[PDB]
């Protein structure tokens, strides 16, 4: 039939957060919806305002000998007056007395667009890219530069990219099968099979990120400080929500394609002339990466099959150094982040761990109930819906024509 | 015409629990919240504990094991509960309205009448 | 638990006069105080709440000031019906505490 | 036979309530017309004014260290003077003292309309689209920004979105499947389906929104702060029709369209020679997003099934980046966006869940009576009606022919 | 058998209003002219000057610390000068000290048409819209606005007025359907139906209006303050007529067309030669939206049934922006929006709720007898009238051939 | 013209209910609605309840509980009865009438004539 | 429950002098005071409407303003038949309260 979706019982308050004044309570999903059933609200938190007992004496130590920004991010003095900004908003460039000294000296730099936006944070599920927590505009007082063959520019390196290579390759992958088997004794029987598979990649560069002595940015460090010490469900999936739940520590840029196509044929005789004939076709075709002129152009010529010229290719080609997309990641948790120099960095690090671990448990697919005749079972937005074959065409795989 | 209506045992013995009601007019209590407030003679006044309109309950540090309310809004209705009492419990009681629904700073705008209870010593 | 003191136990002063009551607090309230005046008989109400607010049903001779850790309570213009005294409660942290009393008499 | 709308009893009327001045009481739904019956009107509320007993004595905190809006909305002081508005009607920028200083410092920046409208208000049932409760011409001090690949130019984002990436790719489909079956012994017969099935996707960007720390909009709060503290039906019930009962909390933008073909045919011959011939089409076209001239220009060429060129569909997926649609939600309950600090929140909470709850509950298509030979059932305005198969051509589905 | 009008009996005479100074009585129809009867005259009122036994005293609550308007209407003072028409008359434009000051400040809008109409009224028999009750003019001191994709201009949005969304989108359909039964024993027989059916859309936009705090013209409100304090039949079903029954709370806007062909054969042989041939044609189309010229061109070219090009298409599509309709509608019962603060409005609201049921159950086709040979009844301007199939033609269906 | 009147029986006993029937014309009462009004011997007036046009009513929380008003717009009359009596409930009666039939601030327009009632044993 | 105050309980006057009555509220009533005139034989009459309309029936020689917490009402040529007793009304919030009256005699 159908099955509509349900909750678990609320739990108990907790006690009052002196510095938030909030108080907090979790639950947990049973079932979703199945079969034209309800989809689930994914309401898993409460919150609601409290009076503490103690004020809320909170503070974090200073620089000391070092430059105190207005964000509350640390400098060195060294870094008080030059040619970069450090503090984030330019608040160490407003006292520059006399005589600048800029770190690259009148050397003719670029800021890389494909190195200001590395590091995006991975939604584990469904693998969604997020924006990047680091803070990619920091130099640190350095001038380090690489050099791009094709437009032979030198750019500049952030602090937090420990690596940014430039380099050209490219790759494909044809495959073909075909079958055909007849049976006949009256009687007669004719099957026959057909798959495709085409696939090629363009990379473009690959960076990997820093691990000891980051910078993040601010409101990162702000969320991060607003969180409950104890362990609360709810206030912790809105942070992985908000932030995902991992961070490519390296990956690659280009773009890449495909196409598949299905044949299948069938037949049966007897003898009262009895013949069936089965034709199913399946044909999908994916891009990403480049320009929207040529890269759709490309799409639809790929459809049809006929041969095309090499032009559009290499125009496709060419154009993919303009908006370039993540193709290959590997993911580092979020938690390793949370900042040492801090109120009880290592209760946020802990609750952070086990939060994720009771997120991957929760909206899993494993709760959801099996199809029927070999069905595929997918969960999105809190519903759980069944995939089915080229010869099922029931709701739930089961009506066979 | 906001109201309230206090009735207590009056006497008690030095180690007898109490039963206070106080029974309100003109509100409903799913939406206020209610306050216990004592008098000493010859002193000033100290907050007691406090119900909110949901259900849950606050109480002072000293008294937290002693004290207890309940609350039936059919009747419209708030029970005070202690036990094990003193000599030092004599005073007058009052039960004052909330703020509002509960769960913030507050000020007691209408109060009750008062009642005296007095522990044989 | 905050400790409000009220200094003067005591005050007597004559019709028409003005009288300030002052009540200051441990911590810092944040501008959350409350001023009560009990006639005989232990009948309560709620004059000023907030530091400057006017409660329903009372005249504007009563008014209230001060910040941060000082305030008073200022009755302009005394007549024969304000022979009371008067509280000071904080609202901030729980539990809440009330101040001393000061008795208003008339000479 | 004919069935008309039929409607609860009212109920008791409610205390007067001190500031709003009025009394509600409200009934029930329990059938919908059906065959041509009368549908509902749908009034299920009632209002009264009344006299209060006690005054309208409402307050809360004020801002205390930050400034106060002229819409009462608080700020921070540090926003006092800069280069944007934040309360709303540019109250804070009519006292600048001297220097302003806008948090860009001088970099080029153009303000985004993809990003002005996310976080669209979504009704459960119908999936509309309505206007988004936040404030997105809200930047809170900050110049975060990114670059389009394809105009080489940085847009500002606002300060709720958390992630918004410009992105290149597009989807195709195409699925067809053929049966035929032949039986003679006189006698004969003759069967013949075929279903089509094309679809494609074009996609934009990509956003999400933020779940601490919110700004919203001024009539927002406003008509939030109207609700009666109590449970009415039909004030919730106004409430969630004027702004849904969901919200998008992320999507992705662009167009699409789609293609649905069905054919049916049938014979049978004797030997009286009777001799039969059933032809059954039917052919379905959709396109939604881009540009009224090109994307009516391609329906219509779709419909045909000729063989067309490709400038037309490049036309209109260049023409898509000037009016995108939504083509992807994921739902979040609106009782999420009620602000925390404000007088009895968590009773306006559990309300609006209550009462989502029940306009689940009620407008539903289960409570209308059951068609026959398999139909479709469609609620539509407060009226059941059945959709019927080829076969059957009544109006109950009824009619055999 | 001819059958006329008749019409019940006076009833008794109300008491005399005293400031309508005016007395009301009504009555009722028994049957409707059919089968060339008299049609009724529908003269359901009456009404006659009297004699008050009390001097008319009427009074209202004064807008108290808000701004008196010269029509009656009560605004707030932070409206009183900026460059708005509020009062609905500029009453209160007229005592600007000095500096106006626009709410919109400098920004660049424009007075959308779309929008200016929005919330048509709509009577619940035939269907038909009215004028809108609201006031769309009426901005509150606030600049919402919205951008168009095609023209990339931005338009104001009006208080009254809860969402506006432009967006693109059509539909197009075609389901053909063709039987023929041949049966022979001498002896013949040949049957032929051929249907066929088309049907498109063109999707502009949707509007949603509010529930709360709304504000409607003066005319609106003084038509609503003459009403009877008491139950008059008559008066209540001019209102009805004057103003509709429903208003719109949420619709669609463009157009669409339609066209219906069908076909018929028969045929029957016997050997005396006997030989019957009867053939049936029908053809129909149907237009609404768009420009007068380019919409008859397309309605000319489509009845031919030809192969028509894809630019009348396109240009019609275009002509749709300039002339659009109401092709959806959600109807709301009118009685909602009688405002709060008056005088006996809950005694207005339920005597409009028993006038709408009173008007619904009469003029109703239940009365008028029954056709012949499965005719369907249609009634017109109180005449019931008969709609016949294809063999019969009579007034009454009743002669066959 | 707008005439009221009260008939009533004058003296009952100390415990007993009293029961007055209020008879308007002139304006009929689904549009209107009556008020009940006391006057205590050398006294101000007092405000006891009303019954509205369609049913509804109010009553004063001074005497809530042993109140109670009935309408029937047919026979264009109004009752009122007390269950319980004293010798402090010794008044002049009267019947008024509104601006409407209730749910907004009035002012009582047209009076009744009033009856005195007294009770003792 | 709000309480309405007349300062005085007795007034003498001439014909041809005019007089004034004061009535105070003690929250603010928005202008929603009416005036009344019991003459003896409790003969109860509606003079003035929401503090300064003008009931139909009334001579023009009353008149009567105000707002917030002070309302007056003004007599102007006294005359033997103003010799009665006047009430005022609070209709702002339930339950409505009357006012102790003023008797006004001729001497
Ligand atoms: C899963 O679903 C797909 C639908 O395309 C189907 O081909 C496949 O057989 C299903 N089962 C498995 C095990 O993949
Ligand atoms: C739903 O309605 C369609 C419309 O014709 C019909 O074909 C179908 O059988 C109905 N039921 C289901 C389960 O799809
Ligand atoms: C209804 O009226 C139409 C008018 O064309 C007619 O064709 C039909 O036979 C009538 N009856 C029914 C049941 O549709
Ligand atoms: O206990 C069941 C719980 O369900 C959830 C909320 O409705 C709570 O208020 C309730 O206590
Ligand atoms: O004190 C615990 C409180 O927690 C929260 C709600 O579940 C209340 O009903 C409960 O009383
Ligand atoms: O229960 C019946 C009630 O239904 C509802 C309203 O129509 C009331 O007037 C009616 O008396
Ligand atoms: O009292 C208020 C009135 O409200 C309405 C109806 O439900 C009545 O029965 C009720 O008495
Ligand atoms: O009965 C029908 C009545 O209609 C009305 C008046 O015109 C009467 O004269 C007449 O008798
Ligand atoms: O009696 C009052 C009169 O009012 C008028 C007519 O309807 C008369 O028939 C009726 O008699
Ligand atoms: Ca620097
Ligand atoms: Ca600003
Ligand atoms: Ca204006």
């Amino acid at each position: 039939s159908h099955i509509d979706c349900r909750m678990s019982p609320w739990s108990e308050w907790s006690q009052c957060d002196p510095c938030l004044r909030q108080m907090f309570r979790s639950r947990s999903i049973e079932v979703f919806g199945q079969f034209n059933g309800k989809r689930c609200t994914d309401a898993v938190g409460d919150r609601r305002q409290c009076v503490p007992t103690e004020p809320c004496e909170d503070a974090e130590d200073d620089c000391g000998n070092d430059f105190q920004c207005s964000t509350g991010r640390c400098i060195k003095m060294r870094l008080r007056c030059n040619g970069d900004n450090d503090c984030g908003d330019f608040s160490d460039e407003d006292d520059c007395e006399s005589e600048p000294r800029p770190p690259c000296r009148d050397r003719v730099v670029e800021e890389s667009e494909l190195a200001r936006t590395a590091g995006y944070g991975i939604n584990i599920l469904g693998m969604d890219p997020l924006s990047t927590p680091f803070d990619n505009e920091f130099y640190n007082g350095l001038c380090n530069r690489d050099r791009d063959g094709n437009t032979l520019t030198y750019y500049r390196r952030p602090w937090n990219v420990a690596s940014l290579i430039y380099e050209t390759k490219g790759e494909k992958n044809f495959r073909t099968e075909h079958y055909e088997e007849q049976i006949e004794a009256s009687y007669s029987s004719k099957k026959e099979k057909m798959f495709l598979h085409v696939k090629g990649e363009i990379h473009l560069g690959r960076f990997v990120m820093r691990n000891r002595d980051v910078v993040l940015t601010t409101t990162f460090v702000d969320d991060i400080k607003a969180l409950p010490t104890t362990y609360e469900k709810g206030e912790y999936f809105a942070f992985l929500e908000t932030y995902g739940t991992h961070y490519s520590s390296s990956g690659s840029l280009g773009g890449l394609y495909e196409l598949i196509y299905v044949l299948d044929k069938a037949s049966m005789k007897r003898k009262v002339n009895i013949t069936s004939e089965n034709l199913i076709d399946d044909v999908v075709s994916l891009i990403r990466g480049g320009t929207r002129k040529y890269a759709f152009e490309l799409k639809e010529k790929l459809l049809r099959g006929t041969v095309i010229d090499v032009t559009d290719f290499v125009n496709w080609a060419s154009s993919i150094n303009d908006a370039p997309v993540l193709i290959s990641q590997k993911l580092s948790p979020i938690y390793n982040l949370v900042p040492v120099k801090m109120k009880n960095a290592h209760l946020k690090k802990q609750n952070l761990e086990r939060a994720i671990e009771d997120y991957i448990n929760e909206f899993s697919v494993r709760k959801c109930h099996t199809c029927q005749n070999g069905g595929t079972v997918i969960l999105m937005d809190g519903k759980c819906l069944c995939a089915c074959p080229f010869k099922f065409e029931g709701i739930a795989c089961e009506i066979s024509k | 015409q906001v109201q309230l209506k206090e009735s207590g045992p009056g006497l008690v013995a030095p180690s007898q629990s109490l039963s206070i009601t106080c029974t309100v007019s003109g509100f409903s209590l799913t939406v206020y919240g209610v306050n216990w407030i004592r008098q000493p003679p010859g002193k000033g006044l100290e907050w007691l504990g406090m119900i909110w309109g949901d259900g849950s309950t606050d109480y002072n540090s000293a008294l937290k094991s002693r004290l207890s309310i309940t609350k039936d809004n059919s009747k419209s209705q708030v029970f005070l509960k202690m036990n094990s009492l003193q000599t030092d419990d004599t005073a007058r009681y009052y039960c004052a309205r909330d703020r509002s629904y509960g769960g913030s700073s507050a000020w007691f705008g209408y109060w009750g009448q008062g009642t005296l209870v007095t522990v044989s010593a | 638990d905050i400790q409000m003191t009220q200094t003067t136990s005591s005050l007597s002063a004559s019709l028409g006069d003005r009288v300030t009551i002052s009540c200051r607090a441990s911590h810092d309230i944040s501008n959350y105080l409350n001023w009560y005046q009990q006639k005989p008989d232990g009948t309560l109400k709620l004059l000023i709440y907030y530091t400057s607010r006017l409660h329903s049903g009372v005249p504007s001779r009563f008014s209230g000031s001060g910040s941060g850790t000082d305030y008073s309570l200022t009755i302009s213009n005394l007549e024969q019906e304000d022979v009371a005294t008067y509280f000071c409660q904080q609202g901030n942290y729980l539990p809440y505490t009330f101040g001393g009393g000061t008795k208003l008499e008339i000479k």
